[PDB]
């Protein structure tokens, strides 16, 4: 399958369909090749870890930090999130942010959308078998039995877990099967260092939590297909390859999160706004090593005391640490015969994961390995560069780790996975467009 | 390296991948086949592959 | 050359470089500016263009890996620095 | 010779001397003193001591 004919394709299939504006197609590059991005906001994101409550509690910080972000360099950010961007097209949308962000986000957003149905125009509507929608018998991100390489909350795998039906589900989570999914965990619950197989699924912002009530999705179906489209399409289509998916420790995360140096500011007067007020939280008087203040200083973001407030309402619910889910599962009914029964797919995922844009090792500021660790499961977003986090990096390792990805067994030999090396060659090594490349790969994916 | 699926080990990870790195280092004991696909259609389709 | 000795200056390096591009002169500063001096402090085209020079070169670094095949070292030595003299170790910068 | 102090570290007097950077540090050093500075200068610019 020639790269070129894998270009020509998508060319075909993008024919009259919908392109980016240059503006955000070189903010988004602008983005990803820039390995200055700071951490403060993957800390962000891993603490929300995708909770439409948290996302609603942080208003104004999240407006305020995005727009001292791009006021700076006209370069976006949380581009890696799939649940915070729509999040923000949602609720920030009223005109607050300066409206080029908005339209970027907008923009990529149909894109994704117009994607969604150039797959439901290719394909037949009406032709279901033993309970299987014509969309998901033709293409996979559209199958609910393929789940996104990262998972935050359980509902994703309550419509694979219902979806399939007769193919043979196996999931396996460090070891033992099957889950239980408690969610909205406490401070006095947090247990950072608990071996069980419970899953952390969220507060829903309309219900009751209860004990005993059985666990509800936080979502519809077709979120998951724009999340599987997303990932599977847009972070390979510009990444190209370079970025890495990893885990975190929130035991000693979640440690550095209490560094608050907010002022007890007097009554009944003016909160300081610019820096150069001593009563001001940016302020160096204000200023003190080990503590959240020097490390937003270290990425120049001037930022509100009630804002910095607002994290003590922040830590109502914690996530408790991330994992690695197996889920194993038998060809459709499409290919489903008497000798491939057995023949099955696998496929590992991580859960609380997440991904940063392009490896970084060379900045005193923050140690290496200090809240990340490498841990990426995809021929797709194989990191060869990301390796030299691992504690215990030796030269061996990094030397052949460029001529193999390197995959652990238990999330997911190539062989019996979807995503193969090949195709993860042609994301990497075509060197065309991007929309093009967008459009090829998607029609790679029948 | 690209047959073998093993389980949880009941970790955090960290440990089972930096286990699994050292054991990387000498699982590998020639050229994987599935590393070549640089190669164009010719040489492919020579015997010698 | 010494990331110590650099960390000391953020002040004054700023406004020297404010008020003049230059210190491209030598590889031990440049990368190490984009690394620290590299969040938006600056005014912003001087950093797309150290940004785009160190890309740049890591896209060469691109271009010389993949046109070498992997996998084949002898004497205890690396596949790719078998292809050319500026990936092979045995050499120094002037 | 001098190797200058290393930031994340201990200066020791027989404490083995270490390097500063990873192996990367020296390619991407040689591709950068070896290519685009000659092409920007044509042999116009020059080395020497201080």
């Amino acid at each position: 399958c020639p790269i070129s004919f894998r270009d020509c394709r998508g060319t075909q299939l993008g024919l009259g369909r919908h392109t980016m504006t240059p503006a955000t197609i070189k903010a988004v590059k602008d983005t990803f090749e820039d390995r200055a991005y700071p951490t403060i906001f993957y800390m962000l994101e891993a603490v929300i870890h995708g909770n439409e409550r948290n996302f609603c509690a942080l208003l104004r910080l999240l407006t305020q930090c995005i727009r001292g972000y791009w006021e700076q360099s006209h370069r976006v950010a949380f581009v890696n999130n799939f649940h915070m961007l729509m999040y923000i097209t949602t609720y920030l949308g009223n005109g607050e942010l300066p409206e080029v962000c908005i339209n970027i986000y907008r923009d990529l957003l149909q894109h994704v959308r117009a994607l969604r149905q150039t797959i439901t125009d290719f394909t037949i509507q009406g032709e279901g078998h033993n309970g299987e929608t014509s969309e998901a018998l033709n293409n996979i991100l559209t199958d609910d039995t393929f789940i996104a390489p990262i998972l935050w909350d359980c509902d994703a795998l309550i419509y694979r877990d219902e979806a399939a039906r007769d193919r043979l589900p196996a999931i396996r989570v460090s070891g033992r099967n099957g889950y239980q999914a408690l969610h909205f965990v406490d401070m006095a619950g947090h247990n950072f260092q608990r071996r069980d197989n419970v899953l952390i699924h969220g507060r829903p912002v309309r219900g009751d939590t209860g004990q005993a009530i059985p666990i509800t999705p936080h979502h519809d179906r077709e979120w998951g297909i724009l999340s599987k489209i997303y990932y599977y399409i847009v972070i390979p289509a510009f990444s190209r390859g370079s970025c890495c998916t990893m885990g975190v420790r929130y035991d000693r995360l979640y440690p550095a999160l209490q560094a608050v140096i907010v002022p007890e500011i007097p009554a009944d007067e003016e909160a300081p706004t610019t820096p150069e007020d001593p009563r001001h939280p940016l302020h160096a008087h204000q200023l003190v090593p080990n503590s959240l203040n020097v490390y937003f200083h270290n990425a120049h973001l001037t930022v509100d005391g009630d804002a910095l407030l607002t994290l003590q309402e922040l830590m109502g619910d914690m996530a408790e640490r991330t994992t690695a889910i197996l889920v194993s599962s038998a060809p459709d009914a499409g290919a489903a015969t008497a000798t491939t029964r057995n023949m099955r797919i696998y496929d590992g995922a991580l859960y609380h994961g997440l991904i940063m844009m392009a490896y970084q090792a060379y900045d005193e500021t923050i140690a290496t390995g200090t809240f990340f660790y490498p841990v990426p499961v995809n021929p797709l977003f194989a990191c060869p560069e990301h390796l030299a986090s691992l504690r215990g990096m030796t030269n061996a390792r990094r030397v052949l780790a460029k001529m193999v990805p390197p995959i652990p067994p238990f999330l997911g030999a190539n062989h019996h996975a979807t995503i193969r090396q090949p195709v993860a060659y042609h994301v990497t090594h075509s060197k065309s467009d991007f929309n093009t490349l967008t459009y090829s790969l998607l029609g790679g994916y029948f | 390296f690209g047959v073998y699926v093993a389980e949880g080990t009941e970790d955090t990870l960290d440990v089972q991948m930096g286990r699994f790195m050292e054991t990387w280092a000498d699982m590998m004991p020639h050229h994987p086949h599935w590393v070549n696909e640089h190669l164009t259609i010719l040489q492919f389709i020579a015997p010698s592959n």
